[PDB]
DNA sequence: CCCCCCCGTGCGCGCTGAGGTGCGGTGTGAAATACA
DNA sequence: TGTATTTCACACCGCACCTCAGCGCGTTTTTTTTTTTTTT
């Protein structure tokens, strides 16, 4: 009576951004009260194959169009999607609590964005519980990147964490990730072209992406980093960014990063001045 | 004035690789009126070349644009389907001006609407990058690649 | 006819050099506006599988494509791969910078890329901060080589991607290093083929393709590594580099290798046989 | 007022059932041959 | 003029051909696992 038609069906899933096949499942099913296709589905012999090859589908379109995004244009799409209401004042008051003028931060940002070698790398510095992985984790969560870990430095196997995202943390640097850097990932600070290796897999050879990188030492200080002064840019928390009587003052949501990128388009270099016909084509990927 | 000569002709062959014979029919009658019209443009500037596209889209239901150049010369190829019929009179003096050439620059005749060959030309056009394209095919060229 | 045609499909994406399933999925349902056998492919309900066929395909294609040219031909593409804007002297004013004649770096070349064996690993030997990693990195970019790193030697499976490249790169090989290629990787530098693993293959032969090594470790002067004296050629890098406001004052492009192998097409000694076909339609016969 | 190039080919093994078309196993006689 | 003796002639009824595509359709150990050498 009604034949199924599977591109209606992943039409339909691209259109929820429905990833996973639980979830596919579940709600399609439920959608068969009013969906003609849909009923076609439940009365098909097999479900467990449609929902398998749905799942596929949605997946390589998502992350295809998440790697086609040039990095204005997904700098746009991630200040779309953060949500919540606050002000850049949270970042300007936080830093002149530090002590440091914003413009330092700007002029660090509108480098380690475009991946310049030698200042693709921006490191936060003061001893702990200053503010240090508020910020740097609350910038990282806004560029939808990675948080690594260094603990796990015994294996190669930590640095699989970049082979798809734009943006890497790595907390707390003491002295053996310092010298790991140093040692292994000179070329990654320099921009170009690194090797990581991954889990029962093979090596991939890509560009290794901005990072951002929070520790006590003070590596334009020391010497035996003496490369290591060319390519980190050091930031100084010093001040008590946390509770001065009890309750942390000092706290950056979205919607504070969100409103500073708005604010600041300019003087960051971007664009983002499309305003095609009323908001985009946006038409179909059926 | 003007239709077309030895020259003109031959200019077009070694360009496009085909006679102009092959993709058009013949209208002798310089006042009958037709929607779909192929016209050849010698010598003309790339700025009046951009210009006729944004130009003529407004009144045409289908437009296919395409130029090539060489050692001889410059000259162009399109396919105007009108909203509304016109005479080869009328399509020369709307053209030259709006060109900034001479009439004698110009070649103008009706498409070839039956044999493969013709049909081909235009749907091989169609896949060059540098094409320029605006409307909904026109049927006789769709079914002539389709019929199962 | 509406049907599905997966031929047109493989030549599609053979075309534009998708191997990818992602790209490959995305790109042709992009197309799907103005592609009979597009808007066909939506609706066929095994997408997936014609995906994984597909990209299977291009890939097998690719690969049986690159391995069957002999390595004239191999840079007569790559450098037809490679633009910009620059010269040679952007790469003899460094050589320069670092006293080193260019007559002599070609006299090496040569040998280096024609594989001859017991010359078949240039080892560039400097201090740290004088600009090795730097023009090693440019070249071996150029050439389309992997890099090696002798971080996983512990796990023997870093020499996986020996299996497919044809110029490595090995960059600060430290002492153990220099005693791994003395004590087991002999035959390498020789020449003589060697066994190497792939993760979940099984070990392939295959002759050494030639590599490229930067060093702190002179090895042409310890004598623990006397076995390798006659494997090695070295070029000492000594002159300061890189510390300039983050900008080396020498950074090698492809427009500067490009004009290098161009304008030197005959110190280094590349050329083909008996040609009667170079410009010409290139045989697409996969469809 | 007539010829200086568009053009690189065909499909899930296997079914299997309604569909109708025809020269015949069989439908089996009024016409038609010759008898007396 | 009555009557034995027979294929063509429209066809009961068909044996059996070819004609489509909706039904079936798939791999996963080995490495990595932290285990105790592997200089010290």
């Amino acid at each position: 009576t009604e034949k199924f038609d599977f591109g209606t069906m992943v039409q339909w899933a691209y259109d929820h951004k429905y990833a996973e096949e639980s979830k596919i499942a579940y709600e399609y099913a439920l959608a068969a009260g009013s969906d003609s296709n849909a009923r076609a589905f439940l009365a098909t012999n097999s479900q467990a194959k449609h929902v398998k090859d749905c799942a596929t589908m949605v997946r390589h379109y998502l992350r295809a169009e998440t790697q086609a995004l040039s990095m204005p244009a997904y700098i746009k799409a991630r200040c779309k999607l953060a949500t919540g209401e606050g002000s850049w004042k949270s970042i300007l008051t936080f830093f002149n609590y530090q002590n440091i003028e914003l413009i330092t931060f700007i002029n660090a940002l509108k480098l380690w964005l475009k991946g310049i070698p030698k200042k693709n790398c921006l490191a936060f510095i003061g001893p702990p519980n200053t503010g240090k992985s508020m910020l740097c984790n609350s910038l990282i969560h806004f560029l939808g990147g990675s948080v690594l870990s260094f603990a796990n430095h015994k294996s190669h196997f930590w640095l699989a964490s970049l082979a798809d995202t734009r943006a890497a943390l790595v907390d707390d640097a003491t002295h053996a990730c310092w010298r790991y850097f140093d040692t292994y990932l000179r070329n990654a600070l320099d921009g170009y072209p690194v090797s990581i290796d991954r889990k029962h897999k093979a090596a991939v050879q890509i560009k290794a992406p901005p990072l951002l990188v929070t520790s006590n030492i003070d590596v334009q200080a020391e010497d035996r980093y003496l490369y290591l002064h060319s390519r980190v840019q050091t930031f100084r928390f010093e001040q008590p960014c946390t509770d001065e009587s009890g309750e942390q003052p000092f706290n950056i949501t979205d919607a504070d990063w969100k409103s500073f990128f708005v604010r600041l388009w300019g003087r960051l270099d971007l664009i983002d001045e499309e305003e095609d016909s009323e908001e985009d084509g946006d038409s179909m990927r059926t | 004035g003007s239709r077309a000569t030895v020259f003109k002709l031959g200019l077009f062959k070694s360009l496009f690789l085909c006679s102009f014979h092959d993709i058009t029919r013949l209208f002798k009658n310089d006042k009958t009126t037709n929607q779909q019209w192929v016209l050849a443009v010698f010598g003309l500037a790339e700025v009046f070349f951009e210009a006729s596209f944004e130009l003529l889209k407004k009144q045409c239901s289908f437009l296919q644009m395409q130029k090539r150049s060489h050692e001889g010369g410059t000259c162009a190829v399109y396919l105007i389907c009108f909203n509304t019929a016109k005479s080869r009179e009328t399509v020369r003096n709307l053209m030259a001006n709006m060109l900034n050439v001479r009439e004698e620059c110009l070649m103008l005749q009706p498409p070839k609407i039956r044999g493969l060959s013709a049909a081909l030309f235009w749907f091989k056009s169609s896949l060059s990058p540098a094409t320029l394209k605006h409307g909904a095919l026109p049927e006789w060229i769709r079914a002539q690649t389709t019929l199962n």
